[PDB]
């Protein structure tokens, strides 16, 4: 199970989370993009959440099985390795001071942080063919802001563990010979 | 005078080049959480090309020369914005990062050079 189906997996359980949290904390609109833009782009002026990979941990020593093809006398030997990868999560919006309804960008991040966390979440998402692991930190940056105005950019990580596969081929013996000597 | 437009009374001694400009449109996703923008109608546009010269640089083994170009024209373009950028090519698809004196008269540009155009008459 490679990046891209992880990606689009990961894309569509934060549309939803964010579509949960619009309901909950009533931002007028949100938005999910990826901080791995290829081409040039130049962001967008709503509550935006954002998302990237660090790294990667191998997480344990590979395990191969053996599958016999009967008709080419063939062993196919697939290996697995239980991955675990590193996504961080972070988000923006601008405060309006005139505004008397107040909503954080903080706010934001911790209700999307708190919707992976659920029980319920993480059973909708075993089915998925992936699991996630414990949040231990939020942190709030502040920042100067093409505007000349601040505003902060919190952000987290989340740890997604899967399983990676990929097959081989190898000889197939049908029979034993020996001698014995003194 | 910031009246009369200067560059176009320039163009008439100094002569120019000729290139292909498109102007974007609105963007859209790609279940990746990738933008892929689109542009609309490349017309032709008369403009006054210069140097700046690239020197490359290394991060390891790696070259990476960046290709710029300096653009003259009487456009009100757009580099950058919470929208896309613009395009051109003189033999080359480029795009650029800067303004210019826009609402008076004329602008000024720049530009990055993308890998190559498709063919077929230079598309």
């Amino acid at each position: 199970m490679f990046d891209g189906e992880l990606i689009a997996k990961l894309v569509v359980e934060l549309n939803a989370a964010m579509t949960s949290a619009q309901e909950a904390l009533q931002f007028p609109d949100f938005e999910v993009v990826q901080k791995a833009q290829p081409t040039q782009q130049g962001t967008s002026t709503r509550p935006t959440i954002f998302f990237q990979k660090l790294f990667d941990i191998p997480r344990g020593w590979p395990a191969t099985d053996w599958h016999l093809d009967n008709t080419a006398r063939k062993y196919v030997e697939i290996t697995r390795q239980h991955v675990e990868t590193t996504f961080q999560i972070s988000s923006l919006h601008w405060q309006n001071p005139e505004i008397t309804h107040v909503v954080t960008a903080s706010d934001i991040a911790n209700y999307v942080r708190a919707y992976f966390q659920a029980r319920s979440t993480i059973e909708r998402v075993k089915e998925l063919d992936f699991l996630i692991l414990r949040v231990s930190q939020i942190s709030n940056e502040a920042f100067e802001n093409d505007n000349h105005q601040f505003e902060f950019h919190p952000s987290f990580d989340m740890v997604v563990t899967y399983n990676q596969y990929i097959r081989l081929y190898e000889n197939a013996a049908y029979s034993a010979d020996g001698v014995l000597i003194g | 005078i910031p009246g009369a437009n200067l560059l176009r009374m320039a163009f008439g001694v100094i002569g120019t080049q000729i290139v292909r400009y498109r102007k974007f449109e609105q963007r859209v996703k790609n279940d990746q959480a990738q933008y892929v923008s689109m542009f609309g109608e490349p017309f032709d546009l008369a403009a006054s090309v210069q140097r700046v010269r690239r020197d490359q640089y290394a991060q390891f083994n790696l070259e990476f020369q960046r290709n710029y170009v300096m653009i003259f024209a009487n456009f009100d373009m757009v580099d950058l914005d919470r929208n896309m950028a613009g395009d051109q090519f003189l033999w080359t698809g480029r795009v650029f990062q800067l303004e210019s004196q826009g609402s008076w008269f004329y602008q000024d540009g720049w530009g990055v050079c993308l890998a190559v155009d498709i063919g077929a008459a230079k598309a």
